[PDB]
């Protein structure tokens, strides 16, 4: 399955687990940030590769970052 | 019009197309009166009834030629 | 007519070391993916995002590279056999006259000297160079076979290959006989690859057969 | 009940034979009904298309009916006997099935079907009636004048 | 009048269930050819469906083969039958070798054993089929 | 009621947003960030549905936008005419068809390209035409340079009316949506109206101008002593004494006395041995006839009054049991959805083209367009690439329809969703028939190829080697040459000498000849047959696959045009109908190519050339094609490298331009893959670096560049691919037909 990660320049501008077509991502509690929140991927198996969380990225470089990695039927998306 | 026979056979088909045809359901052929169709229709009845009837009669007319019928 | 080919040669060697050079130095990253180093040397793409992608990991650099590799040897060895070629007939005048222009190249290289290759068989008969002809279709073949692979990407290919598959497993009979490893379009990088070996194995077996076959057909 | 009453004729049945027959005896009829029917549309446009379009067996073979299949060789007679029996082991199956309704190798029991299938129905059934009458009468023609139905109306 | 619907009124499987795919012509035709057929063992499957299949096998090499206009031409489409039939019995092993392999219940098509079974028949019904079809194509002139 | 309804003043005539440049589209009129925005307000500059969402601004705009068209068409139109009128040989070539050549076009001497002013008979200097418009004059009977200059004339008075009419209205009195839909009336007039009077109209305009002035001609009467149409229009005596039929007036037609105008309303069928081409008795009767059939069924739609039809009962009325509810919801469709309407008209105006095509050679409609040689490839090419780009735009506009205007609230279980909830099956079952027709057919010119260069031509599909015989087309042709005795009696001749009969030919040259077919053509057309197969696979799938997919569930979400969805699920790359349709203009560009090179090929192997007074008949290539174009071998080597002499051989004569064309078209043809082979990422790292050099200087711009789109990238490689591909071949027919015919 895919890596992915989120680093600490995330903003909480929760657009990732929006454009997230899997409900791969979503918002956790957090310090760093003012709106208090971070992207998180507890569910990194679910995970496809469209990168459209890298897409809704808002930051000059991205926060949310996807690895692709070894391939599984989830992750190759086959309804086969 | 020159021929007594094509006069006939016009009028014959000007009149069975008008007798036969049906617009929106009503028609002399499907009982519908002639005070009605008047009515509902006007005109429209009497010009495309008979151009239709013309529009045959031609056909009719034109076969009978070539055929040595007339 | 030496001067201009070599400066064409001298313009395909600079292209070539272009590409080779910005691929190895943007290995490591790019102001499009600085942390291209991360992803490695050969990876599809990065995505739609950022304007899109395409052929961005260094490997897609070899790939580009690799047609102009094909393109400056072609050139060289068209040079190279033209040239020897009208000097071994006593001829060098026409090199001297037509090879100053792109259409007496068209014309007095390859449109000349490809009879004896193409009528290696033909409706009459068949010589020895039959062989030859039959291979400078079939690298022709090769090479627009590459072509498909090149142009055509995944995504059409995947969805064909599903409709195949929901055939396959509802049609009776067949049905009975089953993969095990379920079928899937080639990747990205795969189909570069294919198409890319399509491409210059049909170069070499459609350029050697005219290079052989027409030498020995002349004998000069 | 059935599909094959119409408006020329209603419930056509003078002598008796659906009251006091089984319901097996009235499947069996309307199955051979269906079968007549459809063999002898099939022999009626065999007839009418062979009499004056005949490309195979080189067009040698008459246009005659009655004298065509015996020109025919063995072994096409003997393909289309099979063919033809391999059609009727496919009935005799369907005949064994459960759920049989007389004729229908669609099913058709197994569907939302309405009025326009009963009418459809009908429609088969007429036209084969029709070509029952036809076909016979065909090869009466045949038998007589020894010329097939187009050149018969030559 | 619906005559095209759901697959065993599953509205939700990729299937139709259309005259062609559920008619009782499709279903009695497949329910009894050798492969669907009920109560037929996996060597009789395999030997109907080979003895089938070698007896058409031969003409197309019979008949289009290099040797077609040569006094061997049945003879060489008989070898051409034996040389492809051994291919598809060879075929037919690796598949059972690939699919099956851990299996232990046998008289099933799916399973080691059953699709062994299978292939044996296949082979001898089709190396059958191609010589039957041999010694009539020899006497022709019967028919 | 049907009735005008419109608004006055809906838009004022301003250059201010002449000035403001992406005004129409609500990204675009922010400004300009980087160079991409200069392309996307090409790509989205007519894209109104887009840019707004009321149904009745779109149909205005469209409305002008057609105005505009026809402003253009129209000075097209002027601009054939008058410089045939002005710069043109014509008066040369009426004198004399058959050894004049036609030319209208003139260079100037400027850099030594005067050399292209070759010697094209006469006494002029000019660059050879290829167009018909000179055959098409001697048709509608223009004799003289007045009257080409003054119907240019009327033609540019017609552009400027058409400007005029599209700024009318769009910006004083544009029309309303109620007025837009009325969708039956559009029928009726257009049916009665516009082709049905065209029709007559261009059928008086025969019978009283067309007929007495190319009878004269073919009698001998030079163009001066021609009465002029103005005198032959009322002179009853003149139009008697040609055809006496005309004595008898009107009466014979207003009594049912039609056999009277058995002269000039002729049905002889055939081409004319004077003209090779056909009868224009035989054209006017046909206009006339077409005239009442269109009036006839202009008159079926429904209007103000009781009468007529009506469209959506018409549908509704029409479902089956294997198709549920049937065409219910296609009139709503039809009626809201302008993409619909496009697909459907692009996909008859191109099958229309490639009928035209195909017929216009077969038989010559214009006098001396037969031996004509050039124009007849010219036509027949020209329109059936057209075609294949009309066919090409219908499948992608009815992707967008998918894409944009499709609901299932109007379409729950009609046709349309029935189609879509089995496009697996149908995109599979194609899929079989396009590897099945593929591998035989291209399997038989391989085998050939194969036991050719084995040295065993006794196995080859040939003519007398494995024979496969046309039998349905032989028996086809067998029949039309059948048909004027038994099934057409009034017919005297055939319809066309392609299926059999006597050999047309005027002086030397032979205008048409019968096409016998074997082997060779067996497997041509099921080669025709199988692209034909692959370009509607291609298409088929990118509009049943627009909504949705196996790979992708919400493809509609992202538009029509899209690049792809990420590498996820092994890569998603060209999952658009968009890209489905870049993909099938490759495979009708391949399908149109093969069928214009089996007509060159077959029309001068064995139709084109030369018959002697004796009855010898010399073909251009001598009837190579039966035996030649059984392998690919053969159609390289007696086709293209036999047939581009012509090109390379080219230079220092007036074909220059052509061989110079063939080398630029090549040029350009590999160019594209450029495009197509690469990707963004490499060349906007590329432009990243060239960005820095110029930062360098301090002179890198505001406007920052930026590599082209992945979807900008596909267009730009396949607009180059078709141009290059398309320019070599039009260099090389009309090198090549130039030179020998
Ligand atoms: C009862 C009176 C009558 C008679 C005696 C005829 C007789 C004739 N009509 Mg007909 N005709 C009639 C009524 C009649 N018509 C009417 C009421 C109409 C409607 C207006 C027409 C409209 C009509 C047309 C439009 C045409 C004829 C034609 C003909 C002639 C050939 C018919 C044929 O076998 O087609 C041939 C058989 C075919 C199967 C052709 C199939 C063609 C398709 C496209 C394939 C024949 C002289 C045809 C002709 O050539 O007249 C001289 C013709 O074109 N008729
Ligand atoms: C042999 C073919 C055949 C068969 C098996 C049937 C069977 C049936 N028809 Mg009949 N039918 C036929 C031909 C046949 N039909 C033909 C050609 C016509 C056109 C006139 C009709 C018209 C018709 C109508 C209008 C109706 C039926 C109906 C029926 C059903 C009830 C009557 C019954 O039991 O008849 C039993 C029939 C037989 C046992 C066949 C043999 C009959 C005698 C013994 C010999 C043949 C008669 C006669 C001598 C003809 C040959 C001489 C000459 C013409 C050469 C039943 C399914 C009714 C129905 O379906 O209601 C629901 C119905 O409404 N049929
Ligand atoms: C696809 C096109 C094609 C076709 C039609 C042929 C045809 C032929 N080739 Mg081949 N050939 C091809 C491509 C093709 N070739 C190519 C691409 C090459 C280059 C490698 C060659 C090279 C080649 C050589 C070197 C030779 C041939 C030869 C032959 C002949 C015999 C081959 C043979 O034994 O087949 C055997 C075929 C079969 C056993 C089965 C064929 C498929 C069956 C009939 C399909 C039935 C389907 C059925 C309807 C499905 C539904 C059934 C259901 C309803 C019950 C024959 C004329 C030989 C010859 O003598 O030529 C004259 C020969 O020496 N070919
Ligand atoms: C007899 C009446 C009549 C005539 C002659 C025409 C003619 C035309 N209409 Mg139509 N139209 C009509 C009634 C008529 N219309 C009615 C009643 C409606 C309202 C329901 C429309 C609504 C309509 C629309 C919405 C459009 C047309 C368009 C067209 C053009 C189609 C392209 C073509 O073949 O150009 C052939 C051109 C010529 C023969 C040159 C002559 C041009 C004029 C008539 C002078 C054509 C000029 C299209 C167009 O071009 O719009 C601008 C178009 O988009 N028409
Ligand atoms: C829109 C097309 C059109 C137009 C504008 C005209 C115009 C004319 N025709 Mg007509 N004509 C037409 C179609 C047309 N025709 C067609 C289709 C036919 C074939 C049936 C004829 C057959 C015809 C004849 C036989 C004659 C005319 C004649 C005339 C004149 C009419 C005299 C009058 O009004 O009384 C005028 C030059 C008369 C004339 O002046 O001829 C020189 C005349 O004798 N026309
Ligand atoms: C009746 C004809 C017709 C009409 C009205 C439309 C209308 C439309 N099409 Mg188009 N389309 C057509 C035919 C038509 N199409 C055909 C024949 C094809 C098949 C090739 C297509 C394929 C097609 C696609 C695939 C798409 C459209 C799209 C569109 C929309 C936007 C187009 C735009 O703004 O372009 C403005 C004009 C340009 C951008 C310039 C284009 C220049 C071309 C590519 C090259 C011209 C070369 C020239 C002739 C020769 C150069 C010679 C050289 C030596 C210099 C618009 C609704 C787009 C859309 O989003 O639709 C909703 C879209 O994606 N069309
Ligand atoms: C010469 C170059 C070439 C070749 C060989 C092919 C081949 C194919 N393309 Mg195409 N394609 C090409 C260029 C080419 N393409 C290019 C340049 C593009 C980019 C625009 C595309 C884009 C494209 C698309 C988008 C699609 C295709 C499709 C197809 C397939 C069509 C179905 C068919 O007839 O298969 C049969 C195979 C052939 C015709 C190739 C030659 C066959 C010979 C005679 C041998 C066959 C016999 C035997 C099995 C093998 C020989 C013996 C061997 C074991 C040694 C086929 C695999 C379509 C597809 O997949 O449809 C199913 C499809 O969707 N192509
Ligand atoms: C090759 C494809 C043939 C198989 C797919 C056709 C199946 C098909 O499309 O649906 C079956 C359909 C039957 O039509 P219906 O009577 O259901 O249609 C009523 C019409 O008014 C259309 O709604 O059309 C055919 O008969 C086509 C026959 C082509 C043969
Ligand atoms: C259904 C159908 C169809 C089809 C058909 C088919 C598919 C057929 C086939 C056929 C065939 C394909 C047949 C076969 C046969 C075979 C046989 C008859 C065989 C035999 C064999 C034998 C007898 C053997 C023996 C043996 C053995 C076993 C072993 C050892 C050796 C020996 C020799 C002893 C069609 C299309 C028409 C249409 C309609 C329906
Ligand atoms: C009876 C008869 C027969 C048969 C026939 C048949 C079998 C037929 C069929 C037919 C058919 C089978 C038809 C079909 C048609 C279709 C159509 C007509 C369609 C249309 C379509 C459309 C119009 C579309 C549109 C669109 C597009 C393009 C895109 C988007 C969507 C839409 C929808 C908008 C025979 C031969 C024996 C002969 C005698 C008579
Ligand atoms: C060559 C190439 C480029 C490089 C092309 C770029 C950056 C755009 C080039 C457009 C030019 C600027 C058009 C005008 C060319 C004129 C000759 C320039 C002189 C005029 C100036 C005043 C602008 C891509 O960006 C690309 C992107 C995606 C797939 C393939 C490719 C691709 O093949
Ligand atoms: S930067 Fe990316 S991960 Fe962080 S909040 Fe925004 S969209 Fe989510
Ligand atoms: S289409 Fe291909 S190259 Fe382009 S972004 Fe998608 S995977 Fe990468």
């Amino acid at each position: 399955s895919h890596s992915v990660r989120v680093y600490d320049t995330c903003i909480g501008c929760t657009q990732c687990v929006r454009a997230c077509p899997c409900d791969v991502l979503e918002m956790v509690p957090w310090d760093g940030c003012k709106a208090g929140q971070i992207a998180s991927a507890p569910r990194a198996e679910d995970c496809i590769g469209c990168k459209r969380c890298e897409t809704a990225c808002p930051t000059d470089f991205l926060s949310v970052r996807v690895y692709l990695g070894s391939e599984t039927t989830r992750s190759l998306g086959l309804s086969y | 019009a020159y021929s007594i026979p094509k006069a006939f056979i016009m009028m014959f088909c000007n009149v069975l197309v008008i007798s036969t045809m049906t617009i929106q359901g009503k028609g002399l052929a499907k009982g519908t009166p002639h005070d009605e169709m008047v009515e509902s229709f006007g005109i429209t009845w009497l010009l495309a009834g008979t151009a239709l009837g013309h529009i045959v009669g031609a056909g009719t007319i034109l076969g009978c030629s070539t055929a040595g019928i007339l | 007519g030496d001067f201009l080919i070599h400066h064409a040669i001298a313009l395909a060697l600079h292209t070539t070391t272009l590409i080779l050079v910005k691929g190895a130095l943007d290995a490591r990253g790019s102001k499009l993916m600085p942390d291209k180093k991360d992803f490695g040397y050969s990876f599809p793409c990065d995505g739609p995002g950022r304007g899109g992608t395409c052929d961005i990991s260094a490997w897609d650099a070899f790939y580009l590279a690799m047609f102009w590799m094909l393109n400056t040897i072609g050139w060289v060895t068209f040079y190279w056999h033209w040239k020897h070629m009208t000097i071994w007939g006593g001829n060098a005048a026409a090199f001297n006259e037509s090879s100053t222009y792109i259409m007496g190249w068209l014309r007095d290289y390859l449109w000349l000297n490809s009879s004896p290759l193409i009528n290696g068989y033909n409706a009459f008969g068949m010589n020895a160079q039959a062989v030859w002809a039959w291979m400078f279709l079939f690298g022709h073949l090769i090479w627009a076979t590459g072509f498909m692979f090149l142009i055509s990407w995944r995504g059409y290919w995947q969805e064909l290959i599903e409709t195949l598959v929901w055939a396959h497993e509802r049609t009776p009979i067949a049905n009975l006989v089953k993969w095990r490893d379920k079928p899937v379009a080639l990747s990205i990088v795969q189909a570069r690859l294919v198409g890319l070996a399509h491409f210059t194995i049909g170069y070499i077996f459609t350029y050697a057969p005219f290079v052989i076959a027409s030498t020995t057909g002349k004998f000069s | 009940d059935m599909v094959g009453a119409c408006k020329p004729l209603g419930f056509f049945d003078p002598l008796g034979f659906s009251k006091d027959a089984s319901p097996a005896s009235m499947a069996k009829f309307r199955e051979a009904e269906l079968k007549h029917g459809r063999v002898a549309m099939l022999a009626c446009a065999g007839m009418i298309t062979a009499d004056k379009f005949h490309p195979l067996y080189d067009g040698k073979l008459s246009s005659n009916p009655l004298l065509a299949i015996a020109q025919v060789p063995k072994l096409g007679l003997l393909q289309i006997l099979l063919f033809i029996g391999f059609m009727e082991v496919f009935g005799i199956l369907n005949s064994r099935r459960p759920d049989y309704k007389p004729g229908d190798f669609l099913g058709s029991s197994q569907w939302d079907t309405t009025e326009v299938w009963d009418n459809y129905q009908l429609r088969e059934l007429n036209n084969g009636r029709l070509a029952m009458f036809a076909s016979i009468g065909m090869l009466t023609h045949a038998y007589i004048t020894g010329k097939g139905p187009l050149e018969l109306l030559d | 009048s619906e005559f095209v619907k759901p697959f065993n009124n599953d509205p939700f499987v990729g299937n139709l269930s259309t005259p062609v795919t559920t008619s009782t012509a499709t279903k009695l035709y497949l329910g009894n050819l050798p492969i669907y057929r009920k109560g037929l063992s996996p060597l009789m499957r395999g030997l109907e469906v080979g003895m089938a299949h070698g007896y058409f096998l031969i003409g197309p090499f019979y008949i289009l083969g290099p040797l077609r206009n040569s006094p061997n031409a049945l003879l060489v489409g008989l070898f051409s039958a034996y040389g492809l039939i051994i291919i598809l019995t060879l075929a037919l092993t690796i598949y059972g070798l690939a699919s099956f392999q851990d299996n232990s219940t046998g008289s099933n098509l799916e399973s080691s054993k059953g699709w062994r079974s299978f292939t044996s028949g296949f082979t001898v019904g089709a190396l059958g089929g191609a010589s039957v079809a041999y010694v009539l194509l020899n006497n022709v002139s019967f028919f | 009621k049907v009735r005008v309804i419109v608004d006055k003043d809906p838009v004022a005539t301003s250059f201010e947003k002449w000035a403001q440049p992406g005004h129409f589209s609500r990204t675009l009129a922010k400004g300009p960030k980087t160079t991409t925005w200069i392309w996307n307000l090409h790509a989205d500059a007519h894209d109104f549905d887009s840019q707004t969402s009321s149904l009745e601004d779109i149909s205005r705009k469209i409305f002008s936008a057609h105005f505009g068209q026809l402003a253009i068409i129209f000075l097209w139109v002027s601009q054939a005419y008058f410089h045939g009128a002005r710069f043109s040989n014509y008066s040369a070539w009426l004198q004399n068809p058959t050894a004049i050549k036609p030319s209208a076009q003139v260079v100037w001497p400027i850099v030594g390209q005067e050399i292209l002013n070759g010697d094209v008979g006469g006494g002029f200097s000019g660059v050879q035409i290829t167009s018909g418009v000179f055959q098409m004059w001697r048709a509608s009977g223009i004799t003289n340079e007045t009257e080409l200059y003054w119907t240019a004339m009327g033609g540019l008075v017609m552009s400027a009316l058409m400007v005029f009419a599209g700024w009318f209205h769009y910006h004083k009195a544009a029309p309303k949506l109620e007025w837009f839909q009325n969708v039956e009336s559009m029928m009726n007039h257009h049916l009665a109206g516009l082709l049905g009077l065209g029709c007559l109209s261009w059928s008086g305009h025969q019978i009283h101008i067309s007929l007495p002035i190319n009878k004269l001609l073919d009698a001998g009467v030079a163009p001066q002593e021609i009465p002029l149409p103005h005198e032959l229009l009322f002179n009853q005596d003149l139009m008697a004494q040609l055809y006496p039929s005309f004595k008898k007036g009107l009466l014979p037609f207003f009594t049912l006395n039609w056999s009277e105008y058995s002269d000039f309303l002729t049905f002889k069928g055939g081409l004319n041995p004077i003209t090779g081409s056909l009868w224009l008795s035989d054209t006017a009767h046909h206009h006339l006839a077409l005239a009442v059939l269109f009036i006839f069924a202009g008159h079926m739609y429904r209007t103000n009054w009781g009468i007529g039809h009506s469209m959506k009962e018409i549908l509704e009325a029409h479902k089956g049991p294997l198709t549920g509810e049937g065409h219910k919801g296609l009139y709503e469709i039809l009626t809201t959805s302008w993409h619909a309407q496009l697909a459907i008209n692009l996909a008859m105006m191109g099958s229309l083209s490639i009928i035209v095509a195909h017929h216009m050679y077969a038989m010559p409609p214009y006098p001396y367009i037969g031996v004509d040689y050039p124009t007849q490839l010219s036509l027949f090419t020209h329109h059936m690439w057209i075609g294949g780009f009309c066919i090409c735009g219908a499948a992608a506009h009815g992707a967008i329809f998918m894409v944009r205007d499709y609901s299932p609230v109007q379409s729950y279980n009609n046709l349309l969703d029935r189609v879509l909830r089995h496009r697996d099956a149908i995109i599979s079952h194609l899929n079989w028939v396009c590897i099945f027709l593929g591998t035989h057919s291209f399997g038989f010119y391989i085998h050939n190829d194969t036991m050719r260069a084995l040295g065993r031509p006794q196995d080859m599909f040939s003519d007398k080697a494995i024979q496969l015989q046309p039998i349905f087309a032989k028996w086809v042709q067998s029949l039309h040459t059948l048909a004027p005795g038994s099934t057409a009696p009034n017919a005297l001749a055939t319809s066309s000498y392609a299926f059999g009969g006597d050999v047309v030919a005027v002086n030397g040259k032979i205008a048409m000849m019968p096409i016998t077919l074997g082997t060779a053509d067996f497997m041509v057309h099921h080669i025709h047959a199988f692209t034909i197969h692959v370009t509607v696979l291609i298409l088929l799938k990118g509009v049943l696959f627009a909504r949705s997919s196996r790979l992708i569930p919400d493809k509609a979400n992202l538009g029509f045009r899209f690049p792809c969805d990420g590498p996820g699920r092994g890569g998603t790359c060209q999952v658009s109908a968009w890209d489905h349709i870049f993909l099938g203009l490759f495979w009708m560009y391949n399908c149109i190519s093969v069928v214009i090179f089996h007509f060159s090929w077959k029309m001068q192997s064995d139709v084109w050339g030369t018959i002697s007074s004796s009855g010898k008949i010399s073909h251009v290539t001598g009837g190579n094609f039966a035996n030649s174009a059984l392998t690919i071998n053969g159609w390289l080597r007696d086709f293209l490298w036999s047939q581009a002499s012509q090109v390379i051989q080219s230079y220092g004569s007036a074909l220059s331009a052509y061989g110079l064309i063939f080398l630029g078209a090549h040029f350009i043809w590999a160019f594209s893959l450029m495009f197509l082979f690469s990707g963004r990422g490499y060349w906007q790292e590329l432009i990243e670096s060239i960005v820095w050099a110029h930062n360098k200087l301090k002179l890198a711009p505001a406007i920052q560049p930026r590599a082209l789109s992945i979807t900008q990238g596909r267009a730009v490689g396949l607009a180059h691919y078709l141009l290059g591909g398309i320019g070599t071949t039009w260099s090389f027919f009309l090198a090549r037909i130039i030179s020998v015919g």
